[PDB]
C-alpha cells in the first residue's frame, strides 16, 4: 500500500522574523493575552502553561520572582492573572539586530537561553557582542557559527518542565553536537557508547544531531514511555493512509547506553502490540501499565515470537522499522540529499503478528457475555478457588430497590364478579376448602418472601431524593397533581404554602424542616385514597376531595397517614380527616373492635383496614371479618372495606349478607393496588349503592382470589440464596444463588473460560493498575445449565478472553454494591412460569422421543427434561452451525412452519410447544384466521401418543378499560400490547370451549399459579417490584395454556 | 507547633520506589550516621509540597544551593584515574563578570528578607519593648552588608582555586551536591570468592 | 473546518429502490463483480481522503462555542427542540435540569462542569437517531421517544453515544438506552458477534453499526454482514441496520434473504446521513414490517450503491498538496 | 414453623485487603467525602459521625488536636467540615505489608489500636518490628498469634 | 518517640495559660517591660520540665 | 514473630517412636532437663520443614 505522509518540520518554522521578533514578546504590551496561554483548574491543582513561541522558553532566575510565580494559588481571579501575566510578559526582551534582508529567520531556542544565565557563559557572551550571529538563512549553519567561534565542541541547553508554577528540578538535559558531514554522525553515536544513559531517536530537528541526558535512572522509563505511546498513534493513521503533518516518521525513541528496564520496555513498544482503544488514555501512571503489559506479552510468544523479542532485549541498539515504513525515508532521502538519519538500521518483513490486547486505563466496570463452545478444547483442569473479597470494596445487600415515576407509584387494577348465582350444594363445599385451608396456614416457603420484600424500603429511594431536591432549588408542582400530592407527603415535615398556583412555596429563610416519616403503610393508605377518589370519577384530575366533606380513615396504627392526606387539602376550606384504630394516638381516637355500640361514626368515603386478631378457630374469625364490612356499609356511601383470606366461600359470603340485607342488591368489586407488598395476598372489597339491580354479583371461577387459593404446604420449604466462592470444570450440581470473589489477572482468564458452564453475565473490574486483583461477580442461571451440561465436550473459547490481561478487564474506583435479588420486567417472570409449569408435565410421561419447540427463540430449551432428551426448534431465524455441530444435541430447521393443515410433521411421542400463535410476522393481526388456525393445528390427529401445549390472551375491557395503571403491559382498542411487539387481539374463550369438544377430545387450561411463583422466583432469585405486582395477577390468569393431550 | 506535628505526621524519612515518586515512612524515628550510606533520606529536606504547613517547607527551598556540574575535562584529555563511568564535579559559584550588582550575594538578601520575618513573631508573643526588638533587627543589617563586601571575591578568585581542583590527580569520586532530594554516592566494595567483602 | 447551523447539522438523505425482478443470469454476474472488486481494495488515492477530513475536527468549533457561551449568559433551550439535544450532548459532562419548560437551568453556583467528549462517532450515533425518530414520523417536533419504549443501540465501542442519547430523555419518565458491542466498558454489555444463542436481546429501534472484522476472503465476510441484518429484523419493529460494501449483490441480496424468509416481502429503503466524514460510501440500510405487498422491491441500476462500485485500482495515486515559494 | 436465617457475619468483612489498604485511609486524598460521614444538627446540639470503615476506630490522643474537633462548633459551615475533615482523614498512616496471595485479609481493629498509644505499649511494639503479623487469612488465627509471641494472656 | 510525649502536653497547659495573664495586662495594662519579665519567665519554666 | 506463631502451633515436643516417623505434641511447654532420660526429644532441632 506504501502510505503517502509530507515532510513539514515544526520546531524550525516556529522561530520569528528578526526585524520583527520586537513584537512577539515586549509589544505584546498593547493587545492583552486571553486565548493563547491556557489555564485549567482542577479541584489542590491548576496548570498555567503559555504556548507558541513562548512555550520551550526557560526562565531566568531572580527574574523567575515577580508576583505571577509568586501567586502560587493558595486559593484564583480568572481576571488577577490575565492582567498580572501581562505585567510579566511586557517586561521580556532578548538582543537583537534588525536585518534588511527578506530570508533570515531568527534563532530563538539558542538566543534566549543567553537571556537565561545572564550573558555571564561565553556562549551568551559571545552573542552580546556580536548580536548579529542569531541571524541565519539556513537551518544548522545557525548553531555552526556558535562552535567554529569558539573551539568548543558542544553546547548543551536545559529543558524546563510544561507548567509555570511547577518550579522544581529538570528530569533530563538535551546536548547539541557540532556534526556537519554524514561520516561525522557515526563517530558521535559510536563514541556515545561507555556513557551513563542517553537517548537519541530517529531523525532530528535542525539538521544538527542532538542527544538526551537523564538524571537518574528512574527519571527515564517515564519520559521513554511517554513518547513509544505518541507513535503508536502515528502508526494508526499510516496504517489506515493519511496525510500525516507530524515529523519524525517514528517518534520511537532509541536507547543507547542504557539500564536494563528500557531494554524490555523498547522492544514491546518496537513490535506494536496495542489496538487502537482512544478512551482518554491515563497520561500519568501510563509508564507502569505499559510495562506490566511487557511481560504478559512474553508470557504468550510461540517459540518464533519469542525468538524475536528476546534477540532484541538483548541487542536494544537498532531502531526496527517495518518495510514500508522504511520505504518513507527512501522516498525523502532522495527527495534532498545531505539530511542526518540514524545509521543502524533493521528491517522487516513478516513481523510475524499475533493477537492485539485492548488495553484502556479508563473507568467504569466492564460487563461480558460469556458464550458456550469456542476454539480451545479443555479437558481435566485445576478448581481455581477464589474468595474474601473485603466489606469497602463489595457490598452485598438482600433487596432489591427499584426506580420509577412518582406517576408509576400510584395505580391499580380493578376487577368485576362473573356468577349470578350461589348453589345450594357447591355453598357448603366452598365453605369446607375454606375451613379446611384455614387451620394449615399458607405455604411457609411463600412466608420467607413476604416478609423480606417490603415497599416501605423499596420507594425508600424515590422519596428521599424529592426530599433533598426541596431543601435546595426547585420550581413549580401546582396544586392537585401527583406531585403536590407526592411532596406534600412523602418529603418534608412542616407545611406546603401555596403562592399562585405555580409557586408552591417558594422561600424558607434557612431553618430546613425535618423528613416526613412513613411506615411499611402509609403509602399504601394514600395510593388506596388516590384511588378511592378516582373509582368515583374516571375522569383525571382533583386529589382535592370537595369542600366540606369528610374522609373517615380506620387502621389499628394510624398516622401520619391522616397527618399528610390532610395537610394535602389544607388549602381547600373545612375538611374532616378522622382516624379510628387499636392502637392509635391523638388525633386519632382509640377504639377496640367490634365498637360500643354507642359510636355513631359518619362519613362520605370510608377507608376500613384492621387485622388485629390472633382470634383461634376459624368461626370466631369469620364473625369478626363479616361484621366490620356490615358496620361499613351503613356508615358511608362509597366506602371500601379490607378483607383477609378471600376464600371464594369467606368472600362469597360477604356479597350475601350484604344483598339480601338491604335494597336487595350492591354493586360490588375487589380491586389489588401498587405499594402492598408484592405479593401479600390480601385484597379490598368495594361497596357502592348500586344503580338498579345487578346482572352477575358472585364470583364463580374467582382467579384472584385463588392467588390465596394455591398456597398449600409445607415440604422442603428453605432456599435461602447462598454465595460459593469456587469453580469445578463441567461439574454438575450448584444450588442456586452467586459467587463473587477475586483472582489473580495472571489467571483471570481461566476463571471466565470456565463461568460459562453456570451462567451468561459476569462483571470484572481491578481496583488500581498494581494491586493485580480482580474480583467476578457471577450470577448462577438454570436457563443456561440445561445448554451446558448436556453432553460431556466442554470445549469453550480459553484463547479469546486471555487477550485482556492485564489491563481490558477496567478499572473502579469506590463502592459497589450488587443485590441478591435483581430485577426483571414482568413479562420475563410470566415465561418462567409457563416454563415452570411445562417442565411438570414433561418430566413424568412414560415415553418420549423428542420435545419439539415450534416458533420462538433458541431460548425456552430450559424443561427440555431430561436434559438428554432430543430437543427440535422448527423456526425460520436462528444462528446455527457450532451449537448443533458441537453435538449439544440440536437442530433447527429454517423452514417457516407451515400450520395450514395440508401437511403437517408428527407421528408418535411428539410434544410439540405453542408460545407463540401470534402470526408468522410480528403481525399476529390474524384474529379470526386464529380461531381458524387452532381449528387446523388439532384437526388431523391420528398419531397415538403425541401431547401439545399452546398458549393464549383474552379478557380486555373490565381488565382494561377500568383498571387505570397501565405500567409496561398496558392495552388500546380492543388490543393488548406487552413489552415489545404490536397490540396482539383477543379471541372470544367461550368459543374455544364450544368448538373443539366435537372434534378433539382432551383440553386441559392449567394457569400457572403461586407454586410457580415462589420455584421461579427461587432458583433465579428475581424479586419483582410493586407495580407489575399488582398488575401481574390479572395477566398472568387470561393466558391459559391449553393442552392437546390425546390420540 | 500547631503543624509541626502535620509535618512529622507523615514521616521523619522516606525512600524512592522503583521507577517513580517518593515513599514517606508513617513512622518517627531520629535519624542517624548509619542511614547514610545505605538507606532512606532525612525527609526534612525533600520538596513534595504538603497541603498542611506550608511554613516548614517554605523555610526548606531556601536551604538550595547555587552551582553547576563543571565535568573537569582537561583532567581526562591528560588521562588521569576516575573511579566514575565518566568524571564530574561541583564548584559552588558563579562569575557576575559583568553584572552591575553582583549576582550571588542578591540572593543572600533573601534569606535575610523572610528569615527576619519569622523572628518577628517571636517579639510578638514573648513582647519585648521596641529597643529589643529593634537592636536584633539591626544587627541582620550589619551582618548582611558585610556578605556584599565579600561577594566579589567569592565569585571570581575561590572559584578558580575550585575549578583547577576537580582536576587533581588522587581526586577520583564525584561528590555531586546538587540536588539534596536524590543523591546516594556509589558503594564500592572488594569481594573475594570466600572470605568476606 | 466548517460553520453552519445546528439544524444543518442534523439531517439526511433518503432512497428508494427501482426493480421488482432479480433476473437468475445477472444474479451469478453481479456476484462477479463484488467478488473480483473485494480482492483488490478500493482506490487508494481515494483512500488519502477518508482518513484525513473527519467530522470530528469539523464540527470541533460549533460545539466549542455553544459550551462556552453556556459557562455564561444563556436563556432559553425548551425540552426537544434540536438545541436542548445539542447542548444536552455536545457541551456540558453534567445534566441540564429544565425549570418551567423555557428556563432550562438556569443557576448553576459557582462549580462550572467540565466539557463533554465526543469520539469520531457520537456525532453520527445522534444524527441517525434523530433521523429513526424522524423516519418513524415524518411531521416534525418530538425528539422525545414516547415513555417506556427502549432504543438499542448496538457498537464495537459504544458510550459516551449513549451516555449523551440517555439524558436527553431523563425528564420523560421511563425510557431504557441499552449498548452493545466488542470493546465497551459499563453500562454497555460486552459480547462478540455472531452472539452466543442465549441472548434474547428485545427492543423497538435497533441502530446496529459494527465492522470490527478483518475477515479474510470474501465468503466469510460475506456471511457475517448478513447474518447480523437476520439477528436485527427479528428483534425489533423499526430497526434499521448498516452495511458495508453496498456493491449491488451484497446489498441485493440481503433483500432477498429478509423477503422469502418471513411475510414474503419487507419494505426497505437505504439512506445517507450527514456527519458521515464526507464520503466513507458506507451507507444504512432501513427494514419495515411493510403495510401490504410492494410493488418495487430490488434495486436495478442502483446508483448509490454505485459511488463504491466507480473506485477501480490505484495508478499513480500521490497527490500531496505542496507549497512552492518563487 | 422454624424460621430461617443466614449466618452473614459483620465486623470480620468489614477488614480491608492488605495490598489496597493503601487507598481506604491516605488515597482517599483524591476524591472528597460528602456522603459516607453523615452529620445532622439539632438546635446546642449536632452529630457529626464518620462509618465504614472509620467507625470502631479511636483517635490517638495529641492526634486529636487538629482543627477539626477543635472546632466544637461554637456557631457549622456545611463546606468548613467538608473540606476541614478531609484535611485530617488525609493524614492517617497505618503500618502495613503489601502482599501477593489473593488470600489474606488485613486486621484492622487490632492494627489502628497500636497507632493510637503511639507504639510505646508491646502489643503495639510487637506490629512495628515485623508489621506482617497482621495479614491473617483465617480470623481467630489473627488474634492467635499476637498472643503465643508475648505470653500474655489477654489484651484489651 | 523522637521528642518525649509527656512533656510537650505541659507545653499546651503554658500555652493557653499564658494567653490568660495578658487579659490581666490589657486591664492594668503595664509598660512592655513588665509584661514582657512575666512572658519570659515561662519560657525558663517550661524549658526546664523538657 | 510470626514463625514463633507457626511453629508453636505444632508444639515444642516429640516423640521419635512409632517405629519412625515423629509424633509432635502441639501443645507448648517448657524444657526444665528433668525429662532427659524419656521419649522427649526437643522439637526445635528435629529438622522437619
Amino acid at each position: 500500500w506504501h502510505y503517502t505522509s509530507i515532510n513539514n518540520d515544526t520546531r524550525v518554522a516556529l522561530d520569528p522574523k528578526p526585524n520583527q521578533i520586537r513584537t512577539i514578546t515586549k509589544p505584546n504590551t498593547v493587545p492583552q493575552l486571553g486565548t493563547d496561554y491556557l489555564y485549567t483548574f482542577n479541584s489542590r491543582s491548576h496548570t498555567l502553561r503559555l504556548l507558541g513561541p513562548f512555550q520551550y522558553f526557560n526562565f531566568s532566575e531572580t527574574d523567575r520572582g515577580h508576583p505571577l510565580f509568586r501567586l502560587p494559588l493558595k486559593y484564583i481571579p480568572a481576571d488577577e492573572l490575565i492582567d498580572n501575566l501581562h505585567s510579566w510578559m511586557r517586561s521580556v526582551h532578548l538582543l537583537h539586530v534588525r536585518s534588511e534582508d527578506n530570508t533570515l529567520r531568527y534563532n530563538w531556542m539558542l538566543g534566549v537561553y543567553a537571556r537565561s544565565t545572564n550573558y555571564t557563559t561565553p556562549v551568551g557572551q559571545l552573542v552580546v557582542n556580536a548580536p548579529a550571529i542569531l541571524n541565519y538563512s539556513n537551518p544548522q549553519d545557525a548553531f555552526n557559527s556558535v562552535f567554529v567561534a569558539l573551539g568548543i565542541d558542544y553546547i548543551d541547553i536545559p529543558i524546563t518542565n510544561s507548567n509555570i508554577f511547577d518550579d522544581s528540578s529538570t528530569p533530563y538535559n538535551v546536548r547539541i553536537w557540532h556534526a556537519p558531514t554524514m561520516t561525522e554522525v557515526n563517530h558521535i553515536l559510536a563514541l556515545m557508547r561507555k556513557s551513563t544513559l542517553v537517548s537519541t531517536h530517529s531523525s532530528w530537528h535542525w539538521n544538527v544531531l542532538h542527544t538526551f541526558h537523564y538524571r537518574s535512572e528512574s527519571d527515564m522509563i517515564d519520559h521513554f514511555a511517554a513518547k513509544i505511546l505518541e507513535d503508536w498513534r502515528q502508526k494508526e493513521k499510516l496504517d489506515k493512509g493519511a496525510l500525516v503533518e507530524a515529523d519524525r516518521v517514528i517518534q520511537r525513541l532509541i536507547p543507547l547506553s542504557s539500564s536494563t528496564y528500557v531494554q524490555r520496555l523498547a522492544a514491546i513498544g518496537a513490535l506494536y502490540p496495542n489496538e487502537f482503544t482512544e478512551n482518554v488514555l491515563d497520561l500519568s501512571r501510563l509508564s507502569t501499565a505499559l510495562l506490566q503489559l511487557s511481560d504478559t506479552y512474553y508470557q504468550h510468544a510461540n517459540d518464533q515470537l519469542r525468538r524475536l523479542y528476546r534477540r532484541m532485549y538483548n541487542d536494544s541498539r537498532t531502531l526496527y522499522m517495518t518495510q514500508r515504513h522504511q520505504e518513507l525515508l527512501l522516498a525523502q532521502i532522495t527527495a534532498d540529499p545531505n539530511i542526518l538519519l540514524y545509521p543502524y538500521t533493521y528491517i522487516f518483513t513478516t513481523i510475524p503478528t499475533s493477537m492485539n490486547y485492548i488495553s484502556n486505563t479508563g473507568q467504569g466496570r466492564i460487563k461480558h457475555s460469556l458464550t458456550v463452545t469456542g476454539a480451545t478444547e479443555h479437558d481435566t483442569v485445576a478448581d481455581i478457588v477464589l474468595g474474601q473479597t473485603g466489606e469497602d470494596v463489595i457490598t452485598i445487600s438482600m433487596v432489591e430497590p427499584m426506580s420509577i415515576a412518582v406517576e408509576d407509584m400510584y395505580g391499580y387494577v380493578l376487577d368485576t364478579p362473573t356468577r349470578d348465582i350461589w348453589p345450594a350444594d357447591e355453598q357448603i363445599e366452598q365453605k369446607g376448602d375454606a375451613v379446611a385451608l384455614y387451620d394449615t396456614k399458607t405455604s411457609r416457603a411463600l412466608g420467607m418472601f413476604n416478609n423480606t420484600v417490603r415497599i416501605d424500603d423499596l420507594l425508600s429511594p424515590l422519596l428521599s431524593l424529592v426530599y433533598r431536591t426541596y431543601i435546595k432549588g426547585d420550581t413549580m408542582t401546582m396544586t392537585q397533581g401527583s406531585l403536590d400530592h407526592l411532596t406534600l407527603c412523602a418529603a418534608v415535615d412542616s407545611d406546603i404554602t401555596f403562592v399562585g398556583n405555580r409557586m408552591i412555596a417558594p422561600l424558607p429563610e434557612g431553618y430546613i424542616p425535618k423528613p416526613m416519616h412513613r411506615n411499611n403503610s402509609t403509602m399504601k393508605m394514600l395510593s388506596l385514597y388516590v384511588a378511592l377518589k378516582k373509582l368515583e370519577n374516571f375522569a383525571t384530575n382533583s386529589y382535592l376531595m370537595a369542600p366540606d366533606t369528610s374522609i373517615i380513615l380506620l387502621g389499628a396504627e394510624r398516622e401520619p397517614a391522616v397527618n399528610i392526606l390532610r395537610r394535602f387539602n389544607r388549602n381547600v376550606s373545612n375538611v374532616r380527616i378522622i382516624g379510628m384504630g387499636d392502637r392509635a394516638v391523638e388525633p386519632n381516637i382509640r377504639v377496640r373492635v367490634p365498637f360500643p355500640i354507642d359510636k355513631n361514626i359518619s362519613a362520605d368515603f370510608i377507608i376500613c383496614d384492621i387485622n388485629s386478631y390472633e382470634d383461634q378457630s376459624f368461626e370466631s374469625m369469620f364473625s369478626e371479618t363479616i361484621s366490620v364490612v356490615t358496620t361499613c356499609a351503613s356508615a358511608a356511601t362509597r366506602a371500601l372495606v379490607k378483607i383477609n383470606h378471600p376464600s371464594e366461600y369467606m368472600i362469597n359470603s360477604v356479597i350475601e349478607r350484604l344483598s339480601q340485607l338491604g335494597g336487595v342488591f350492591y354493586h360490588t368489586a375487589l380491586l389489588k393496588t401498587a405499594s402492598q407488598n408484592p405479593y401479600s395476598y390480601e385484597t379490598y372489597i368495594y361497596i357502592t349503592p348500586i344503580a338498579a339491580a345487578v346482572r352477575f354479583p358472585f364470583y364463580s371461577n374467582s382467579a384472584m382470589i385463588n392467588r390465596y387459593m394455591t398456597a398449600v404446604a409445607d415440604d422442603e420449604m428453605p432456599i435461602i440464596p447462598s454465595i460459593h466462592t469456587v469453580i469445578k470444570g463441567h461439574s454438575n450440581t450448584y444450588s442456586p444463588g452467586l459467587f463473587c470473589g477475586c483472582v489473580d489477572v495472571q489467571s483471570a482468564p481461566l476463571a471466565l473460560s470456565q463461568l460459562k458452564s453456570y451462567c451468561s453475565e459476569a462483571t470484572t473490574w481491578r481496583v488500581d493498575s498494581d494491586d493485580n486483583l480482580v474480583n467476578i461477580i457471577a450470577r448462577i442461571d438454570p436457563a443456561r445449565i440445561a445448554l451446558e451440561f448436556r453432553t460431556r465436550s466442554n470445549t469453550s473459547a480459553y484463547h479469546e478472553y486471555q487477550r485482556y490481561v492485564p489491563n481490558g478487564l477496567g478499572f473502579k474506583v469506590r463502592k459497589t454494591r450488587e443485590f441478591r435479588y435483581m430485577h426483571r420486567e414482568v413479562t420475563f417472570i410470566h415465561k418462567l412460569m409457563m416454563y415452570a409449569l411445562i417442565r411438570e408435565q414433561i418430566s413424568l410421561t412414560e415415553n418420549m422421543t423428542q420435545v419439539v419447540s415450534i416458533g420462538g427463540r433458541n431460548l425456552a430449551d430450559i424443561s427440555v427434561v431430561p436434559l438428554n432428551m432430543k430437543y427440535v426448534v422448527i423456526d425460520p431465524a436462528t444462528r446455527i452451525e457450532t451449537l448443533t455441530q458441537e453435538k449439544k444435541n440440536i437442530e433447527v430447521q429454517s423452514r417457516p412452519f407451515q400450520f395450514d393443515a395440508a401437511n403437517m410433521d408428527l407421528e408418535n411421542n411428539s410434544i410439540y410447544l405453542f408460545i407463540a400463535v401470534i402470526m408468522n410476522e410480528p403481525n399476529g393481526a390474524a384474529t379470526p384466521a386464529r380461531m381458524q388456525m387452532d381449528k387446523i393445528r388439532n384437526v388431523a390427529t391420528a398419531m397415538l401418543t403425541r401431547t401439545n401445549c399452546v398458549a393464549y390472551i383474552s379478557f380486555y375491557e373490565a381488565g382494561i378499560i377500568t383498571r387505570l395503571d397501565q405500567s409496561t403491559a398496558h392495552k388500546t382498542i380492543g388490543r393488548l400490547k406487552v413489552a415489545n411487539y404490536v397490540p396482539v387481539d383477543t379471541l372470544v374463550e367461550a368459543d374455544v370451549t364450544l368448538m373443539l369438544r366435537d372434534i378433539g377430545i382432551t383440553h386441559e387450561i392449567i394457569r400457572p399459579s403461586t407454586p410457580e411463583l415462589i420455584d421461579a422466583c427461587s432458583n433465579y432469585g428475581i424479586r419483582l417490584g410493586s407495580t407489575g405486582g399488582a398488575v401481574l395477577d390479572v395477566f398472568n390468569h387470561y393466558s391459559p395454556v391449553i393442552k392437546l393431550v390425546r390420540s | 507547633p500547631v503543624e509541626y506535628g502535620i509535618f512529622i505526621q507523615r514521616g521523619a524519612t522516606y525512600t524512592i520506589n522503583a521507577a517513580g515518586e517518593f515513599e514517606f515512612s508513617g513512622r518517627n524515628e531520629k535519624w542517624d550516621q548509619s542511614l547514610y550510606l545505605s538507606e532512606h533520606f532525612p525527609a526534612l529536606f525533600s520538596d513534595v509540597p504538603l497541603a498542611g504547613a506550608n511554613t516548614i517547607i517554605a523555610i526548606m527551598r531556601l536551604f538550595t544551593p547555587q552551582g553547576f556540574l563543571r565535568t573537569d575535562d582537561l583532567a581526562i584529555a591528560a588521562n588521569f584515574p576516575r573511579a566514575s563511568r565518566n568524571p564530574q564535579t561541583y564548584i559552588p559559584y558563579t562569575n557576575q563578570r559583568g553584572t552591575v550588582t553582583n549576582e550571588f550575594a542578591s540572593r543572600f538578601r533573601t534569606i535575610v528578607a523572610t528569615l527576619a520575618n519569622v523572628v518577628n513573631e517571636r517579639a510578638v508573643q514573648d513582647d519585648m519593648q521596641k529597643a529589643t526588638r529593634s537592636c536584633t533587627k539591626q544587627w541582620l543589617r550589619h551582618l548582611e552588608t558585610q556578605f556584599d563586601n565579600i561577594a566579589v571575591a567569592h565569585t571570581d578568585h575561590l572559584s578558580v582555586v575550585y575549578a583547577t581542583m576537580s582536576n587533581f590527580m588522587l581526586n577520583f569520586t564525584n561528590n555531586f551536591s546538587g540536588n539534596h532530594a536524590t543523591f546516594k554516592p556509589d558503594q564500592y566494595v572488594i569481594t573475594s570468592p570466600e572470605g568476606s567483602y
